[PDB]
Formats: structure tokens, sequence, C-alpha cells
């Protein structure tokens, strides 16, 4: 997974898979659909794929994770976050963690 | 850097079943392709008098070409094996009747 | 020149660009964002799998 | 383009005689009065292309041959089978096939 | 509601060549555009047609060959007769056609001996030209199919000398799309079909929802058979 | 499977567009816009052969 | 010619709750994207149900996202909690209206509150609010029926916060496809579903749901009812 010269990793997507997630998480400010507030992400899933929301508009999301810090603690992580139609979209595949 | 391997690469390619134009080009593979010797030429003013995928026969008009046989006689080259074991086939244009001129393919 | 590709793109009756709209052929939506469509002239090297 | 080549070996003359011995019947059909393939015959990898034969005496097989060679009392070969086959992979039907004979004979 | 539509279909606008308009007019509002997906996609690969698989010449033992008299060579003819659009009919499933002339022109499609049940639709089809008058036979086998794809085929086995194997391309549809327009409280699906001549579009266009209706009908029970 | 233009005719080939600005090729580009042209001068012909030839 | 191919090889597996996965192998050679798309898009938009269209809070008077009120929750907690309720609405109206108009002391707030119309059953016990006791609080949520995803033009007109209406009770589909082969034949599908409903219905119940809607729209001009046979 990681160079034996260094420590960085050799699996990075490099070409066109950058070009796909860069362009989705990209933003554009007066977009169609922006400000609505969704609960999942498949809510975003299932609003997106019907055609009546952009995917660089910003909307509001609920999240409800637990995130392991650098001592190795697991604080838990809530709240109503400020994001893209396109990163929300991305949240299926993060780990727990 | 590119057109050094994009010339490099246009002797490498195969000929195929059935030859066809590009329609973008530069004027030159008309040159290239008669100053080599696979078309066929016709060196006397005549018309097509027989025609098959074997052989052509021009009937020479003798008053404005040279003393000539009255008669050119030019055969073709049929599934020939290649240097790179390609094939080689000449396919003839004219039809029976049809006026040639010196130089024409 | 570029000029002329613009003029002859226009008698064809296309965009003064080689972009136009096209359509998934899986779902039939379109995509977003014109793709540029033309007509490259594209070779087959000596360099078959079938000897290799 | 491939090549069979009929030697004047020292110890018996190579014969393009389609006689192969102890080879299959099946593997007898494409193969003309001669031995030579027809033109026009669709070959595959493994076939014969051309029949020549050559001589070979000495057998002297081990003694498993000899404990198991007497329930079918095999005969005995003054010839072999120098023989030309196509080779792995490839297909194709014969289009040509031409022949040089034997020099002043 | 009330409101339940059900699709009847239509051959509006006859145009062109061989290209024609389907319609289906009181759509459900939603259910139009996944008709046109399908539609499309089940036309372009799933419809059997009849073309030529194998060609026997007379005086001609294989592909890379050549005739006295005639303009052309073998390769070539056997690329010509690719391009012969046949109907057959209901049962056949195979046959053999004939050709034979004593002509000094060009040969054609129509000079197909006349079998009942055959029938070509393009007519002035070159195949071969004779520049000298001399006689010129040939016996085609036509068959029914569906273009499998490229690794799965039929081999098209040899029987007598100088048969030679053709590919054959079934299916009779060249080009497809669709659009869908608003009505009000109904959609109106709008196919655009263009085929070589040997099937109708209102025949196609209901073979291809056969197909389709087929395929959905595993889902109604979650059954196997 | 292959996209197609708005009047139902596929594609024959995809091409990456990532490889044209970092080897500087672009009359790779000016070949295609060219090709478009000649393909509709084309059509414009055979629009014409089919009516009143 | 040679008889088209049939699946053969069903198989289904109840990961979470209100969720499950299909498996169907042995399609042939791009027909799982053909059936996919179709059942995905009839699934989820074109199916028939009941949902949560408009909130106002405090008879208008809590405007913002940003509006202080008296429970640990904020404006968008209550919102996204109520609007994920799977109402039903009877076979012959219109419309309902759910109140929750709470006051006292202190205690955590069900579904079990909430006065509702003639007709609604909001058919579970989701968590609410977790009332401070202090002042008053009023909600109540706009209820109706319909096909499709009717999208919110405004968030907040004058009164209450308008939202999506959705209807279809099913919230995902997302298929895939995967390799398979009958003998020699090494090009063909196998189709995954992987469906998802709000509990109003269960999954073998919502593509048994959209398959036969999207037959009903072929009987003038297929004969189905033989088609069927088998």
């Amino acid at each position: 997974i990681l160079s034996p010269a260094s420590g960085q990793p050799i699996i990075t997507p490099t070409q066109d898979i950058v070009l796909g997630l860069y362009y989705i998480t990209r933003e554009k400010e007066g977009a169609r659909g922006e400000g609505k507030l969704f609960s999942s992400y498949e809510d975003v899933s299932r609003a997106y794929n019907s055609g009546t929301i952009d995917i660089h508009a910003k909307i509001k999301l609920r999240i409800d994770r637990q995130v392991f810090d650098t001592k190795g603690n697991t604080y838990n992580e809530k709240g109503v976050v400020n994001t893209t139609v396109g990163r929300a979209l991305l949240l299926n595949i993060l780990p727990e963690g | 850097n590119r057109v050094l391997m994009g010339a490099n690469m246009q002797r490498q390619a195969v000929p195929t079943l059935k030859s066809e134009k590009p329609l973008v080009g530069t004027g030159m593979e008309k040159i290239v392709a008669r100053d080599s010797g696979n078309c066929i030429i016709a060196r006397n003013v005549g018309e097509v008098a027989e025609v098959d995928s074997n052989r052509i026969v021009i009937k020479v008009d003798t008053e404005k070409s040279q003393t000539s046989n009255l008669v050119d006689i030019y055969s073709l080259t049929k599934f020939k094996r290649s240097n790179k074991n390609t094939c080689i086939n000449q396919r003839p244009i004219v039809n029976v009747g049809d006026k040639v001129e010196a130089g024409d393919i | 020149k570029e000029e002329d590709i613009k003029s002859l793109l226009k008698i064809g009756g296309f965009a003064t660009n080689g972009q136009m709209k096209l359509f998934d052929g899986r779902t039939g939506k379109p995509f977003d964002r014109h793709v540029t469509v033309g007509y490259m002239y594209m070779l087959k090297l000596d360099h078959l799998v079938d000897d290799k | 383009e491939f090549t069979c080549v009929a030697r004047d070996t020292k110890l018996g003359p190579e014969e393009i005689t389609a006689d192969i011995p102890n080879v299959s019947e099946s593997s007898l059909a494409k193969l003309d009065e001669s031995g030579i393939v027809h033109i026009g015959a669709n070959v595959e990898a493994g076939d014969i292309l051309v029949a020549k034969i050559t001589p070979k005496a000495e057998q002297q097989l081990t003694p498993e041959e000899r404990l198991l060679r007497a329930i079918f009392n095999e005969k005995a070969s003054n010839v072999v089978d120098s023989s030309l086959r196509m080779p792995s992979g490839t297909s194709g039907t014969v289009i040509n096939v031409q022949v040089f004979e034997n020099d002043k004979g | 509601s009330k409101l339940e539509f059900v699709p009847n279909i239509q051959l509006k606008e006859d145009l062109g060549a061989f290209s024609y308009k389907v319609q289906l007019s009181p759509v459900e509002k939603g259910m139009a555009h996944i008709l046109g997906n399908s539609i499309r996609r089940v036309l372009l690969s799933s419809l059997s047609g009849a073309s030529i698989i194998k060609v026997n010449i007379a005086n001609v033992l294989h592909e890379y060959s050549t005739l006295e008299d005639v303009k052309e060579d073998v390769v070539e003819i056997v690329s010509n007769l690719k391009k012969v659009a046949i109907k057959l009919d209901t049962g056949i499933d195979r046959l053999d056609l004939e050709l034979s002339v004593n002509k000094s022109g060009v040969v054609s499609a129509g000079d197909f001996k006349t079998t009942q049940g055959v029938e070509i639709i393009n007519k002035d089809q070159p195949i071969a030209t004779l520049t000298n008058q001399r006689a010129f036979s040939l016996t085609a086998t036509v068959s029914v199919g569906r273009n499998v794809g490229i690794l799965s085929a039929i081999p098209t086995e040899l029987e007598r000398v100088g048969d030679i194997a053709v590919d054959a391309d079934f299916n009779p549809i060249k080009r497809v799309a669709f659009e869908v327009f608003d009505n009000g409280d109904s959609e109106t699906l709008e196919v655009f079909v263009k085929t070589n001549g040997t099937i109708e579009p209102l025949a196609a266009v209901t073979k291809a929802l056969e197909y389709f209706c087929e395929q959905i009908s595993v889902f109604v029970s979650l059954r196997v058979p | 499977d292959m996209p197609y233009m708005e009047d139902g005719t596929p594609v024959d080939v995809c091409l990456n567009p990532l490889g044209i600005p970092s080897r500087m090729n672009i009359g790779q580009i000016l070949e295609a816009h060219l090709g478009l042209a000649s393909y509709g001068l084309g059509k414009k012909i055979e629009k014409t052969l089919e009516k009143t030839r | 010619l040679e008889n088209l191919l049939h699946p053969t090889n069903i198989k289904i597996d109840e990961y979470a709750k209100n969720a499950t996965k299909f498996s169907f192998e042995a399609l042939e050679r791009g027909v799982g994207y053909t059936l996919g798309f179709a059942l995905k898009q009839t699934m989820l938009y074109s199916i028939a149900g009941a949902c949560v269209t408009s909130i106002k809070i405090n008879d208008g008077k809590v405007t913002s996202l940003e509006d202080v009120i008296p429970c640990d929750e904020t404006v968008a907690d209550i919102i996204l909690n109520v609007k994920s309720l799977s109402v039903t609405l009877a076979e012959d109206v219109e419309t309902g209206t759910i109140t929750f108009e709470l006051s006292g002391s202190e205690e955590e707030i069900f579904s079990e509150e909430a006065k509702l119309s003639e007709g609604l059953a909001i058919t579970e016990e989701v968590f609410i609010c977790s009332y401070n006791g202090g002042k008053k609080l009023k909600i109540e949520a706009k209820v109706e029926k319909g096909v499709g995803f009717r999208p919110a033009q405004d968030n907040f007109k004058d009164g209450e916060f308008l939202l999506d209406a959705t209807f279809s009770p099913v919230v995902f589909c997302d298929f895939e496809i995967k390799d398979a082969r009958v003998g020699r034949r090494t090009d063909l599908d196998k189709l995954e579903l992987n469906i998802k409903t709000n509990g109003n219905v269960n999954c073998e119940e919502a593509l048994r749901l959209a398959a036969t809607k999207i037959q009903n729209q072929l009987r003038n001009i297929v004969d189905i009812e033989e088609i069927n046979k088998g």
C-alpha cells in the first residue's frame, strides 16, 4: 500500500478518477435546489436521481458518526453541516472512524 | 516529440480488406502512392478495350501517341505475399470504353 | 485556418465548435457538458496480440 | 509460406510419397494422390501439408516396449516421416502450391 | 384517480427512405422514458432476421480466387452478398437461393431465381460485373438468427468443396431514437426507427415490447418458471 | 451502449481527453473538428440525392 | 432464431430490517442494464402513497432555521424528525394533518402523541423531541397523496416550511451488474437489486408492484395474460 522509499501511498487515484471526484465536489453559488435540508445519504441520492437538484448545490446535511483521533479515543460527530450535493454523495463510502 | 512518433507509426500500419481514403489529408497521399510502383499507370493515350481482374488491354490512339504497339497490355498482381506476410493486390478502376491519358491511374 | 473550419461547420449545420449533445446509451438521458465529436482517421499497427 | 524439402540423405533417399507409416487414415483425406494438400482446403493447426519420408533403421526399443509389444505384433519401419505439418495456433486456406522436382532426373 | 392511461401504438409520419415514426399516445406521466429506453435497447440488440450465411460459386475453389471476364475477385463478391436484404416467411428457417445468368452486364440482386417465400428487398444491389458474355452461377444459403455477439457464434459448417462462409448481419434495424412530449396528466412517446426493409415499424416495435414484457414477467412472482 | 447523437447515430470510438493537453498535440483536435465539418457537408449531399436526383 | 434467455436462479437476502438484496443471474447480454434502469426508475418515482409536505411550528412565528425553541433539538432536527414519519392515508381522503401541541413538564415525545385527522395511520413510533417544559411548543404538519417527486420551489414561503414530496414509499434502489455463464457463453449478466422501503410495504411487494405497473402499460399492444403463463 505504501512506498518502501518513503511512507507515501502508491494506490492513490491518478488521472480520471481524480477528475470525477474533483468535479462533483466543487460548488456553484446560485444553483438549483440550494439550501435544502437532507437527513441521510439515501435522501440526497433519491433527490439527485430525479433530475430536480444540481450536483454543485449547497445543502445542509445531518451526520451522526464516530471519529477516532490521534490518541486513539473515539468521540462522536453530530449536527447539521453545510455541504454540497456532490460531497454528500461520497459519504456512503467513508468507513466508520 | 509527438510528430516524430506520428510519422514513425504510419509505417507500421497493416493495410485493410477494403481501402478507404482519409477525409482530412494533406494532398500527398497521391504522390506517395504514385511515386511507388503499386498503382498501374497508363503509358499512352488510348481507350480501354478489355478489363477483368487479371489484366487490362488499352487500344493506343496512335495519332497522338508514338508509334506504339497499337495495343498496351497491363497485367495485375493478385494476392501476393509481402515481406511482412501481408497481402499485395491490384484492382482495376477503369471501365470498358473509357478514354484514358498518359499517366492516368 | 479556424475561421474556415467554423464556416464549414456552419454550412454543415453544426455549432462553431466540435461540440454537441450526446446521450447515455444505457439510460438515454444526456450528459451535461457538450462533448467534442468528429471524424478522426485511425490506423491499425502491426502489433497484434495474436502473435504475442 | 511453408516449405518442405526432399533431401538425399546418406542412409536412404528422402521421398515425398504419401505412404506415411502408421498415420491415421482420417488425416489421409485432405491430401491428393501424391501427398500434398489440395489448393483450397481449410487446414487447421497440426495437419499434414506435405508428406515426405526418409529411412530409419535400428530401433532397439527398451524392455518396456518388449513386454507390451507382443500383444499387437508391431511392424518394422524401414522409413521415417519428415512430413511437413502446420504450426500451432494457426489456420487458414491453401491458396497456392509450388513444386520443384529433382534436377536432371 | 380513474386516470389510468394505457397507450396505443400508431404509425404517424412514414417518411424518408426506410425511416418512420411510431407513436404511443397516452402514456402515464413518468413511464414514458422507461419505455423509450427499453424499446431502443431491445430493437438494436434482440431482433431476428435473415441473411446469406454461405455461398458456392461454380468455377471457384476459395475466396482469394479470380474468375475470367469478371471485373471483381471472390473476396469482393462475397462482400456484396452481405448487403443483400432478404425477407423470409413464417416457417422456412433455412433455404438455398440460386443465381444463374448468361448475360454480359452488371449482375444484380434481382437476378436470383424466384423462390416462393423469399423476397429480395434491394434489387439493384450490384453483385458482380461481367465485362464479356459468359455463364455465371452461384448458390447462396439463407438462414435466420440474431447477432449473438462476437465470441459466441455459428461456425457455418461447409459441405461441398467450393463453399465459402459469409458472416451475416441478421438485425434489420439500423438506427433508433425517441422523444417524450407533455400533454398534461399524460405524455407522448415518439420512436424513430430506420430499418433495412425486411420488417415494418409497427410489427418491429410490438416484437420489441413482447421481448421486454417476457423479460419483466419474472419479477411478478420471484419464481423460476 | 455507446453514446449517441440526438438523431440516433451511435459513436465509433471514445478517447480520453486528458492525454491531449499534457502532450501538446492539438492537431488531433482540429482534425476532429474538420472531420465533423466534412461529415456534415457530405450528408448535405445525401439529403439531396434521395429527393429529385 | 434461438429462444431468448431467462434467469432461472433467484437469490433473496434481507440484510437490514426494511432492506433486502435480490440477485437474478443468467440474463442475456446487456439486458440487466435495461431491466435495472426500468425497475429502479419506476419504483423510486411512480408508486403512490402519502408523505408529509409542509411544517409550520409556532403558528408561523418560527421563520429561520436558527430560531430557539424550548427543547434540546434545533428547528432543523425537528423538521428532519417529523419529515421521516411513514404516515398512510385512508382509501378516500385527500389530505391529513398531524398536530403536536405540547406543554407541561419535561417529557420525551414520540408519535404516540399527535392527535391525527380522520384517516391518518402514522404506523410507527419514532422519536420526535425532548421537551424542556418551558414555554409552549406548537407543531403541525400537512400530509398529502400523489405520485412522483414534486420538488419544492421555495424553502419557506410565508408561514410554513415547504418540503419535497416523495409519495413513493421506497427510499433507495441501486441496481448493479455482474458476470455469468451458462456453459460456453460467458458474456451474460447478473443483476443485483438493493431495495429499502419505509415499512408501509415490504421489498418483495414493491418489486411485484413496479413490475405489474410496467406490464399494465402494455395491454393494448401486447397480450400479457398468456405471456405470463409458464
